[PDB]
């Protein structure tokens, strides 16, 4: 939440995430902006690039593509709102290695 | 050197981060979200994650500094290791 | 209840500033974490009421405006408390419901109002 | 008559089945007259004059059936048989006739004839698919969708 | 039976880093393709011999190994021709149940092509006489995550002789 | 075209396989494409394009052009492609028109795209000597007079010309040979001085090389609109006139081209002597009929003069125009009901008309007729002009007219047969593949009779042909039969269909 | 009001129009036939690419016995460019 | 025995691609369909209606309900879409000036781009440079549209084309019959004569002759954009893969789950607070009912129009609540938060 009237944390400020990267310590800074933010679960299916639930794919109606994934709670919120507007996010997913 | 890396001088406005930059999300969350969105949905446009903003946004390591180099854990293994043999063929 | 003993000793303690059930016996958590709704959301955010999202508060003909005005501006220059039109139009509206008291002269209106 | 009352407005609404037996009745005289032109076989223009039937005939027929109660007038047998074209049953065939038993059009007489179709129910009728009423939301892996759309499984089972 | 070509990263964490890579890969793998059949695959058994395998990244997350190996593993599926000798482990009416011994009790064989005395009257008859071999028709896979099976096969037996039984 | 392309590649992989479709379906999606980045897209080997490539524009599915510094593209006819599926209507007309040699020699066109006169009377020849038998042979002279009398109906005509490479440009050899058509060689039939008897498969230099022949098809759709026409005027008036249709239509077949708004004047004299003796019929009776026909409504034939007696032209736009808009109310009848196709007809008649018009000259009450307007709206068959009294154009405060366009849903009905016929072929396929274990069975029982049938086929097996368990799945396998029959005729006649919507939509396109 | 829908639409709505009995008559069945026959003529023509077999393992002699032979077509190269030759 | 299921995949996200959905994709995509205009139940339990927005099988905004679809509690459920089914085809605010470029980039009877086939080639050629970036496609977009809008004709059809302006509120308006200080067109003659019978049951018809342009309603732009010819789509500057042009036009609404619109059930008082966005979704379904009810009642064709282009306004308003072409007549009520409010703002 907001403050102390309503027991919220402090605001990481664009200054701080600015200071942040040029220090490099971008597993820190993941760390902080998304572990102790808004940490979210998301299951995505290589096949369509759609987003999906307990490792199955509804739009390909499969679950021989899916995949974990950890992602900020707000993106997710804006992956779903831009889908509401039609606009819809086909994520292609590549191995780490 | 950046500013002119392009070979035209390039400014720092939004209209420079439009030019030397790309990426969808950032050129939407500046200003006017609605439309830049849709004209690039409309284009077919795909963006990379490459960049540091919206490695922030999809909450994945940066590229720059720790998140450059790749880790390899120095165990004891025998690649392509010897094989038993099949006797049916 | 405990989940694993079973106990139905469960009870609300406030901790650093976070709500959560925990068992008394096992000291086990069944439930934390709490969503409400923040003043910046709740001041955007507009109420409904039940009347006018089934769709009431639209089949009030003329007369029962009039009627409902009419008790508005009696109170009001009584210098009455709100309280008091609130309690005076609710008691309007459960009149209205016979039909032969909205099937009736404007003196009939008029004194129901009084009354 | 044109703008009030009128013969098929009756309580100002109008009159359905009436115009649904007129236009029967009045459909299964041209046919008959057409079916006794045909058994004729004197002549293929005797054949075209004696299926011809003038609209004061059918007129005067509809009036000895004097099914309506309300007395139907030369104009309104008129527009009857104009909705018997509408339907592709009947023709209308305009000869120069400068007077006769109708004496109403100008210079000439009203003769309609009943006509065969031109062409029978043609393709995309014998398949469901012709205007499916969830034609366009038939897809290749939809909710509905030609494996499991059950217009097939009907049309197939027959 | 048959190999079949696996290829497959697994994560091993770090509290085996004392044991050589390729055993806990071994049991990883066996511990990770055990009685579970794969889609359009068959029924996976254990594993055979691994063939490749390669650098060991670690992660900015878990912090345990991933290694991706290339290898090969034992799976039952049939050619749609080969010969089975299984046990009659319940008969439906509808249908015979063989089950392969102690393989898996999910082959069910429709009743439908043995010599013209054919019918299952529910008091558990085996045949209609005149341990249980059985050709196989087809393979069949599906995905039972329908809801936050899957491999039965049909089963034929015509006419053979079965002189050794009937 | 999405439907288009989806029937495209259907009948592609049908017809010829799965490399060759794939690469189909590439170039009519991509269009004008080089070789090279059609190997690169379709992520298959440079072999496998060239198999493809030459398979189809073998046939003549596609073709290449040459372009700025040397490259050849190559393009595919998805109008071409879709045409392989009228074969059977081309075969039944040969058939029906002349002997069934010439419908083997259509049969053979089709099946190998262009052949010449060796390679084409020696597979017809061949062909033809099994369905015979007595040890009677056929020889290439009767296959020669049927070639050459197809040629000249132009049903059949030349492939284009591979030009002479020593007279034009002698040294460096072009990427592709660059063919150019010749149109006074297109049916000029060279001569084949032997004859001889084909093989009648025992199992125990060219002449015409150069020239290679191929069925013209725009006579077939020619000779079939002359079909549809000549039908649909004995449907309505007589016999006798659609006789004269056709007469002065067969007289006009190779007088006129086939793009033609109107016919060539014929004149009623040289229609009498023209037309066959078995209709007996009198010279004032021939011009009644022409006359009443100039008269009918339909205006299918003309008058464009009073020269050499009566002289008439016919109307192929309108006659085209006419029998499309009879096929839409036959097809709106049929799926929306009798009075809806009375209103369809209705507007018809009436280009701009009001709803209560419409509700009046239908004599349809309130709340019925409407909802017909609101639905046959709804499928795109029904257009309103939004007529304002200001130029704000925009609510209550505008007129609203009826007006149906044929174009337009002619053009949305070929779509709905594309897609209707994609459904069908896809439903017979999926119900081949289901039952695919059974067809094998079937293969086998028929396989266990026709291997060794006369050498030791003893009479003992042949009630062991029933012994194979398929004696209940027969009847499932009849069942499928019959269903795929019925869809394949069902196809079919809608195939019919679409020939009469392209036609419009043939004719009335220019293509300035 | 328009009633609430408690149960949806269901997957096929039942029409009242049935579609009409097809063509009947000697043309039909030939045409059907002739279309039925076409359909083998062209799969057992070379034109018609046949699909790469897979998914086989071992060598035995039986590979000898049940041997499927078809003669192979040519085209004709000088109407062809010549970039397509195999 | 067990369907074996990798649980996860150790894969990184490489970039995200962009692209409209086919209101039939949106249709497969989406779980339930939306059919009670109504919330919830007449009882004092307030249960949702099912099949209707607010819906538990659709997400989960409320602790202790978890989701019905996907057995997850209120913290795991990702949500799940629903989709509304329109009965007349709407417009999109993101895609109307997208429809309008379009129509003015194609013909509306033979469809194709309208240039000339080197212009084509040559447009074509540019566009296979590698790499075209953002700027350079609108650069593009912008030199075929000046490029095309200096001609009529098209090479396949020819028929003459006016142009295509916005009129007013979610309007297309194409002056096909232009009037001319010339001579007159012979297709002008005849479109015009043909008001026969219009003007014999209404003379006012007659003066209104002129200013009486072809409109392209949404049907009549949906049915076009169905016959587009794959060849032209690239030409469009649209990437295949992404979409096909008549996923502009919007039939279909995808109503998102209930992770996103929050029902704040005030304990204070005997009310929920609610999204502006729920309350958008029930007045469209309860338009989609009503004009289902009017067609078949028979009401006015201009009735039904009207109610046409107050769907498209509800549609509009949903997507955008801040619009400068709205029925100022026609008032919806006052101020909401929609999808770009959201978005956008500080
Ligand atoms: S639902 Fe079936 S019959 Fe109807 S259009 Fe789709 S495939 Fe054809
Ligand atoms: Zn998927
Ligand atoms: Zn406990
Ligand atoms: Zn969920």
């Amino acid at each position: 939440t907001e403050g102390r009237s309503r027991d919220g944390g402090l605001r990481l400020g664009e200054m701080e995430r600015d200071c942040l990267i040029g220090y490099g310590a971008s597993m820190l800074l993941l760390e902080r902006l998304m572990i102790s933010s808004d940490a979210f679960e998301v299951d995505v299916c290589g096949q369509c690039g759609l987003l999906g639930y307990s490792g199955w794919c509804h739009y390909c109606k499969s679950s021989c593509h899916v995949s974990s994934l950890r992602i900020p709670y707000a993106c997710k919120l804006l992956f779903q709102e831009l889908q509401s507007m039609n606009i819809i996010p086909r994520l292609k997913l590549s191995k780490y290695n | 050197d950046l500013m002119t890396y392009k070979g035209e001088v390039l400014g720092i406005t939004r209209f420079g981060l439009a030019k030397m930059k790309e990426s969808v999300l950032m050129l939407a969350s500046f200003e006017k979200t609605a439309d830049h969105l849709f004209d690039a949905a409309y284009f077919g446009q795909k963006d990379s994650v490459c960049g540091v903003s919206e490695c922030i946004i999809m909450g994945i390591p940066m590229n720059i500094g720790t998140g450059l180099f790749k880790l390899l854990h120095k165990a004891d293994r025998d690649p392509n290791p010897p094989k038993r043999p099949l006797i049916f063929d | 209840r405990c989940p694993d003993c079973g106990s139905t000793e469960l009870v609300e303690d406030s901790h650093y500033s976070q709500s959560q059930l925990v068992c008394s016996d096992c000291g086990c958590v069944v439930t934390e974490g709490v969503l409400t709704t923040t003043f910046s959301d709740e001041g955007n955010l507009r109420e409904v009421t039940y009347s006018r999202s089934t769709g009431e508060n639209e089949q009030v003909s003329r007369s029962q405006q009039r009627g409902l005005r009419r008790v508005r501006d009696l109170c009001r220059v009584l210098q009455l408390p709100p309280t008091f039109e609130d309690t005076a139009v609710a008691y309007y509206q459960q009149a209205y419901r016979h039909s032969g008291i909205r099937a009736a002269r404007l003196q009939k209106k008029e004194v129901l109002v009084g009354c | 008559r044109s703008v009030t009352g009128g013969a098929w407005y009756s309580d100002q609404d109008f009159e359905s089945e009436f115009v649904e037996v007129l236009n029967q009745q009045c459909f299964k005289f041209l046919q008959s007259k057409a079916e006794t032109a045909r058994e004729s076989k004197q002549n293929p223009m005797i054949q075209r004059n004696s299926s011809f039937a003038s609209s004061h005939e059918v007129w005067k027929y509809i009036c000895e059936l004097g099914i309506s109660k309300v007395e139907l007038s030369m104009e309104d047998i008129e527009t009857i048989l104009n909705t018997l074209i509408y339907d592709g049953k009947v023709e209308m065939t305009i000869i120069a006739a400068k007077e006769g038993t109708v004496g109403s059009v100008d210079g000439h007489m009203k003769l309609y004839r009943a006509v065969n179709p031109i062409i029978p129910p043609t393709g995309l009728v014998r398949a469901p698919c012709g205007l499916c009423p969830v034609f366009d939301d038939c897809h290749e892996g939809g909710e509905i969708s030609p494996s499991n759309c059950i217009y097939m499984t009907e049309w197939l089972e027959f | 039976f048959v190999l079949v070509e696996m290829v497959d990263t697994v994560r091993i964490p770090p509290w085996q880093f004392e044991r050589k890579l390729n055993d806990s890969i071994a049991e990883e793998l066996n511990k990770k393709l055990a009685n579970k059949v794969v889609y359009n695959v068959g029924l996976c058994i254990c594993l055979f011999d691994i063939t490749k395998l390669e650098d060991a990244y670690v992660f900015p997350g878990d912090g345990a190994s991933h290694t991706k190996v290339h290898f090969r593993c034992v799976v039952f599926h049939p050619f749609l021709d080969e010969i089975l000798i299984g046990k009659i482990k319940g008969c439906s009416p509808e249908g015979v149940h063989v089950s392969l011994g102690f393989f898996d009790d999910i082959l069910i064989p429709p009743e439908s092509l043995q010599q013209p005395a054919k019918f299952d009257e529910a008091e558990q008859v085996w045949v209609w006489e005149y341990g249980e071999e059985i050709r196989f028709r087809v393979v069949d896979e599906s995905f039972v995550d329908t809801s936050p099976y899957t491999l039965v096969g049909s089963i034929s037996e015509p006419g053979l002789g079965l002189l050794s039984w009937w | 075209t999405q439907a288009e392309i989806k029937l495209c590649s259907l009948l592609l992989q049908e017809h010829f396989g799965e490399i060759v479709e794939k690469i189909g379906v590439h170039l009519i999606r991509t269009g004008s494409q080089p070789l090279r980045v059609i190997a690169h897209d379709t992520g298959t080997s440079l072999d496998q394009v060239k198999k493809a490539l030459c398979v189809l524009v073998q046939h003549n599915l596609v073709s290449y052009q040459v372009h700025k510094r040397g490259v050849v593209e190559y393009e595919a006819q998805c109008s071409r492609v879709l045409r392989m599926l009228r074969y059977p209507r081309y075969i039944y007309t040969t058939k029906t028109l002349y002997s069934d040699t010439g419908e083997l020699i259509v049969e053979e066109l089709l099946l190998n795209g262009k052949l010449t006169m060796s390679a084409v009377v020696k597979k017809v020849a061949d062909r033809l000597t099994e369905t015979m038998e007595d040890g009677k042979t056929m020889d290439y002279a009767e296959v020669s007079n049927t070639f050459v009398r197809l040629a000249d109906t132009h049903f059949v005509q030349r492939c284009p010309s591979v030009p002479t490479t020593e007279n034009s440009d002698p040294g460096p050899p072009p990427p592709a040979p660059t063919l150019v058509i010749n149109e006074k060689d297109m049916y000029l039939v060279p001569k084949l001085s032997l004859i001889g008897k084909g093989k009648r498969r025992r199992s125990s230099p060219i002449p015409d090389d150069g020239i290679y022949w191929q069925a013209n098809l725009d006579r077939f759709h020619q000779h079939f609109r002359d079909q549809a026409i000549v039908s649909a005027v004995a449907n309505r008036m007589d016999q006798t006139s659609s006789e004269i249709v056709r007469t002065m239509l067969r007289m006009s077949e190779i007088t006129t081209s086939s793009s033609a708004p109107f016919t060539q004047p014929l004149s009623s004299n040289e229609i009498f002597r023209s037309l066959p003796v078995g209709y007996n019929i009198s010279k004032q009776v021939l011009d009644q009929y022409l006359t009443l026909l100039a008269d009918d409504p339909l205006e299918f034939v003309g008058k464009s003069g009073d020269s050499g007696g009566g002289m008439y032209v016919i109307n192929l736009h309108k006659a085209l125009a006419s029998l499309a808009t009879a096929t839409l109310e036959s097809v709106v009848q049929e799926r929306f009901g009798s009075r809806c196709a009375r209103i369809f007809r209705l507007v018809l008649q009436k280009k701009h008309i009001e709803q209560k018009q419409v509700e009046d000259f239908a004599m349809i009450p309130a709340k019925e007729a409407k909802d017909m307007l609101y639905k046959m709206l709804s499928e795109n068959f029904m257009s309103l002009q939004e007529i304002p009294k200001t130029p704000d154009h925009a609510p209550s405060r505008t007129f609203y007219l009826y007006t149906v366009n044929i174009l337009s849903a002619a053009r949305m009905l070929l779509h709905r047969c594309y897609k209707s016929i994609a459904n069908l072929i896809e439903r017979r396929q999926f119900e081949t593949k289901e039952n695919k274990r059974l067809l094998e069975k079937s293969q086998r029982v028929e396989a266990i009779i026709a291997s060794m049938q006369a050498t030791g086929a003893e009479e003992a097996q042949l009630q062991e042909i029933e012994e194979m368990i398929t004696a209940p799945e027969r009847q499932q396998l009849e069942t499928l039969k019959r269903n795929v029959n019925k869809l394949d005729a069902s196809e079919i006649q809608v195939d019919e269909t679409i020939f009469l919507l392209e036609s419009y939509i043939e004719c009335t396109m220019k293509r300035q | 009001l328009p009633d609430v829908v408690l149960k949806p639409p269901p997957l096929f709505p039942d029409t009242d129009y049935k579609p009409v009995p097809l063509k009947t008559g000697e043309g039909e069945e030939y045409m059907l036939a002739l279309k039925q026959e076409l359909r083998e003529t062209m799969k057992r023509m070379p034109y018609f690419i046949e699909t790469p077999e897979e998914r086989q393992d071992i060598e035995r002699y039986s590979k000898r016995y049940m041997k499927v032979y078809k003669e192979e077509w040519i085209p004709d190269w000088r109407r062809l460019p010549r970039e397509m030759m195999p | 025995k067990e369907q074996f299921r990798e649980t996860d995949v150790a894969k990184k996200i490489s970039h995200i691609c962009f692209g409209m959905k086919s209101p039939e994709e949106m249709r497969q995509q989406a779980h339930i369909q939306v059919v009670s205009k109504n919330l919830y139940s007449q009882d004092n339990q307030h249960a949702p209606l099912l099949y209707g927005v607010l819906d538990h099988r659709m997400g989960t905004s409320e602790k202790d309900r978890p989701c019905e679809t996907c057995g997850k509690n209120l913290a795991d459920c990702l949500g799940h879409y629903g989709y509304i089914d329109l009965e007349l085809p709407c417009f999109h605010v993101g895609y109307f000036r997208a429809v309008i470029g379009i129509l003015q980039m194609i013909c509306k009877t033979c469809c194709h781009i309208m240039l000339s086939q080197e212009e084509k080639k040559q447009f074509l050629d540019y566009l296979k440079r590698p790499g075209l970036t953002y700027l350079q496609k609108r650069g593009l977009k912008k030199k075929i549209s000046d490029k095309c809008r200096k001609k009529n004709i098209c090479h396949h059809c020819g028929a003459f084309n006016g142009t295509v302006k916005k009129c007013g509120l979610l309007k297309i308006i194409h002056e096909k019959y232009k009037t001319n200080k010339k001579v007159v067109d012979p297709i002008v003659s005849n479109f015009l004569q043909s008001f026969e019978t219009a003007i014999e049951h209404n003379k006012e018809v007659e003066p209104l002759l002129g200013r009486a342009q072809e409109n392209l309603n949404p049907l009549v732009v949906l049915n076009l954009f169905k016959r587009i010819p794959a060849e032209d789509v690239p030409l469009l500057l649209m990437n295949p893969e992404a979409g096909k042009p008549s996923d502009l036009i919007l039939t279909r609404l995808l109503v998102p789950p209930l992770c996103i619109r929050p029902s704040v059930v005030s304990d204070l008082k005997s009310g929920t607070n609610e999204d502006d966005l729920t309350m958008k979704l029930t007045e469209i379904i309860f338009l989609n009912d009503v004009i289902k009810k009017h067609r078949i009642s028979g009401a006015k064709t201009q009735m039904i129009m009207e109610d046409w282009d107050f769907l498209q306004l509800q549609c509009a308003l949903y997507i955008n609540s801040e619009l400068s072409g709205i029925p100022l007549n026609m008032a919806p009520k006052k101020w909401t938060r929609g999808f770009v409010q959201r978005l956008k703002g500080k």
